[PDB]
């Protein structure tokens, strides 16, 4: 999930607002 | 460039869905 994607690969702002409601 | 990891990470998610809150995986 989000771990993966942003601490331990790199998540640009863009997918981290695809986890907004 | 960098990581977004633990407390650094719900903070961001405080800033970038403001009052609405977020969800554990996309909600589309």
């Amino acid at each position: 999930g989000i771990v993966e994607q942003x601490c331990t690969s790199i998540x640009s702002l863009y997918q981290l607002e695809n986890y907004c409601n | 460039n960098q990581h977004l990891c633990g407390s650094h990470l719900v903070e961001a998610l405080y800033l970038v869905c403001g009052e609405r809150g977020f969800f554990y995986t996309p909600k589309t």
